[PDB]
C-alpha cells in the first residue's frame, strides 16, 4: 500500500495523488508518521490549516485537468512520513478509504556513527537461571546494519534476536539485540562481544563475567 | 482539543473489541466525531463516524460490526466492535471531523456534495486480538566514558504492547532513550531503556525506572545501582 518516493534533500517534492477525480473534487491531503497522530496537512485544494508550514501547497480545482498534486518545497529529514490523499468528488460519491499512502524518503542526508552499548546479564537475572546481554545501538543512518556476537574467538550463531531500525526519534536509526543464554554459558566463555557492522565500518563492544 | 484513547490492549478472537474516546478542551456535543483504524502491513482505515444528533454511520466494509455511541456525562466516544478476529488488530485513533460542502452547480439540482476532513487527533490505542493470555513483564536493572555512563533497565517477558516507561516521573528527560521492543521466538516481547547520567551523579542520585503494563496491570518501580 506504500509507493516509494526517494527525493533529494532541499528541493520540491511533488506527491500526484493515485486517484483521478471525476469531476468537482474535494482533496484531503494528510501526514502520518509511524507510531504518532496523523496531521492535516491540507483540507481543501488550496487551504492550509493554522501552524501547519507553507512549504505545504495543493493544487485546486480551478479546471478540471489539473491533477492533485501536494507540493513540498525545501524537504527536511523531518518531513519523511506516509502521505495520504483523501479524494472526493460528485461521479465517486463518499469515498470510505484513505487510499494509497506514498511514503517519503529523504534522500541526501549525512552519514552518523553508530553509538553502541553493551550490557551484561544482570545479577537479578542469573539467580532466575537466564542471562542475556543487550546490544543497543542508536545515532546511525541510513539503516543498514550488520549485528554479529562472538563469544571470545568462537562466533554465536543461535540464540541472537535483533530488532528493526525502526526507531527514528531524532531522524536517526536505532535497534536493539539479544542474546540469550544459561549462567552456566554466561561464566563459561571468557568474554562476550558485540560486533555491529555499519556502512560496513566494524565496531565492537566486549562485557565480561565479574 | 485534546483527544485520548483508551483500550484493553488484547481480545480473544469472537468476542467484542471496546475502545474510549476521552476529549477535552471543547464540547462534545457540537462536533461531529469518528473512528479510525490501522492493521499492521495495512493503511488508515476510516471505521465510521457520528453526527452531532447521534445518528451514526459506518464503512460497508466492517459489515455493520462497529457501534459507535457518545456520552455527554463524562465527554467521552466510544467504540464497540464485535466478533473480532486476528485481523481486527490495529492502532485505534479517534478524531474530530468537519463537513464542507462543495458545489458546483444550482444547490437546487443537486449539483453538490458534502465531504468530511478530520483536523483533530489522537495518538491512539493499541489493541491486539489473541487467544494467549496477557504476562507481566520482568524487569531488571543495567548498572552502569567520557564523563558519563549508560544507566538503563531491561523489560522481558510481557504480551502484548502498550507497556510505559518512564524515569523519575518527569524529573528525568535528559538522555532517556527507549529502545523499540523486540518480538522472540516464543512470542514474547522486551525492549530496553537507558539513560545517559554524568559519572558525578551517581552513588548521590536516585534513579528509578517505573514500568507499566496495562494489559496485565502491573505496575513495578525498579531502582539501578551500580
Ligand atoms: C442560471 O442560474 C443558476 C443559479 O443562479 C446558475 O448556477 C450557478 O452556476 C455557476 C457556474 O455555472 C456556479 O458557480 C460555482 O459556484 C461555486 C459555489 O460558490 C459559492 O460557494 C462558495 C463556498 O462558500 C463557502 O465558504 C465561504 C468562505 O470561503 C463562506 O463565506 C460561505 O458561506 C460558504 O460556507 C463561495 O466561496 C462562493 O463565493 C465566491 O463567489 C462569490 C460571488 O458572489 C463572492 O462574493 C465570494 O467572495 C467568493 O469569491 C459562492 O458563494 C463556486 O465554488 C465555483 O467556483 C463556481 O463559481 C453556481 O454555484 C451555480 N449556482 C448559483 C446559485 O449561482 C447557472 O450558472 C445560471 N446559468 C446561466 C446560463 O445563467
Ligand atoms: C472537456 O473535454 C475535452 C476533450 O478532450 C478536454 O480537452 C483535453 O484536456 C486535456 C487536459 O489535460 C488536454 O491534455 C487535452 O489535450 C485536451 N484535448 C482536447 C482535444 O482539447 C477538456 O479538458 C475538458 N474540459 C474542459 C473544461 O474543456
Amino acid at each position: 500500500y506504500v509507493s516509494p518516493l526517494s527525493v533529494a534533500l532541499g528541493e520540491t517534492a511533488r506527491i500526484s495523488c493515485g486517484r483521478q477525480a471525476l469531476g468537482s473534487r474535494a482533496v484531503q491531503w494528510y501526514q502520518h508518521k509511524p507510531g504518532q497522530a496523523p496531521i492535516l496537512l491540507i483540507y481543501n485544494n488550496q487551504d492550509r490549516p493554522s501552524g501547519i508550514p507553507e512549504r505545504f501547497s495543493g493544487t485546486p480545482d480551478i479546471n478540471f485537468g489539473t491533477t492533485a498534486t501536494l507540493t513540498i518545497s525545501g524537504v527536511e529529514v523531518g518531513d519523511e512520513a506516509d502521505y495520504y490523499c483523501h479524494m472526493w468528488d460528485s461521479r465517486s460519491g463518499f469515498s470510505w478509504s484513505f487510499g494509497g499512502a506514498t511514503r517519503l524518503t529523504v534522500l541526501s542526508q549525512p552519514k552518523a556513527a553508530p553509538s553502541v552499548t553493551l550490557f551484561p546479564p544482570s545479577s537479578e537475572e542469573l539467580q532466575a537461571n537466564k542471562a542475556t546481554l543487550v546490544c543497543l545501538i542508536s545515532d546511525f543512518y541510513p539503516g543498514a546494519v550488520t549485528v554479529a556476537w562472538k563469544a571470545d574467538s568462537s562466533p554465536v550463531k543461535a540464540g541472537v534476536e535483533t530488532t528493526t531500525p525502526s526507531k527514528q526519534s531524532n531522524n536517526k536509526y536505532a535497534a536493539s539485540s539479544y542474546l540469550s543464554l544459561t549462567p552456566e554459558q554466561w561464566k563459561s566463555h571468557k568474554s562476550y562481544s558485540c560486533q555491529v557492522t555499519h556502512e560496513g565500518s566494524t565496531v565492537e563492544k566486549t562485557v565480561a563475567p565479574t | 482539543v485534546q483527544l485520548q484513547e483508551s483500550g484493553p490492549g488484547l481480545v480473544r478472537p469472537s468476542e467484542t473489541l471496546s475502545v474510549t474516546c476521552i476529549v477535552s478542551g471543547g464540547s462534545i456535543s457540537n462536533y461531529y466525531w469518528t473512528w479510525i483504524r490501522q492493521s499492521p502491513g495495512k493503511g488508515l482505515e476510516w471505521i465510521g463516524y457520528i453526527s452531532d444528533r447521534e445518528t451514526t454511520t459506518y464503512n460497508p466494509s466492517l459489515n455493520s460490526r462497529a457501534v459507535i455511541s457518545r456520552d455527554t456525562s463524562k465527554n467521552q466516544l466510544s467504540l464497540q466492535l464485535r466478533s473480532v478476529t486476528t485481523a481486527d488488530t490495529a492502532i485505534y485513533f479517534c478524531a474530530t471531523a468537519r463537513r464542507g460542502q462543495r458545489i458546483y452547480g444550482v444547490v437546487s439540482f443537486g449539483e453538490f456534495f458534502y465531504y468530511y476532513y478530520m483536523d483533530v487527533w489522537g495518538k491512539g490505542t493499541a489493541v491486539t486480538v489473541s487467544s494467549a493470555s496477557t504476562k507481566g513483564p520482568s524487569v531488571f536493572p543495567l548498572a552502569p566514558s567520557g564523563g558519563t555512563a549508560a544507566l538503563g533497565c531491561l523489560v522481558k517477558d510481557y504480551f502484548p504492547e502498550p507497556v510505559t516507561v518512564s524515569w523519575n516521573s518527569g524529573a528525568l528527560t535528559s538522555g532517556v532513550h527507549t529502545f523499540p521492543a523486540v518480538l522472540q521466538s516464543s512470542g514474547l516481547y522486551s525492549l530496553s531503556s537507558v539513560v545517559t547520567v554524568p559519572s558525578s551523579s551517581l552513588g548521590t542520585q536516585t534513579y528509578i525506572c517505573n514500568v507499566n503494563h496495562k494489559p496485565s496491570n502491573t505496575k513495578v518501580d525498579k531502582k539501578v545501582e551500580p
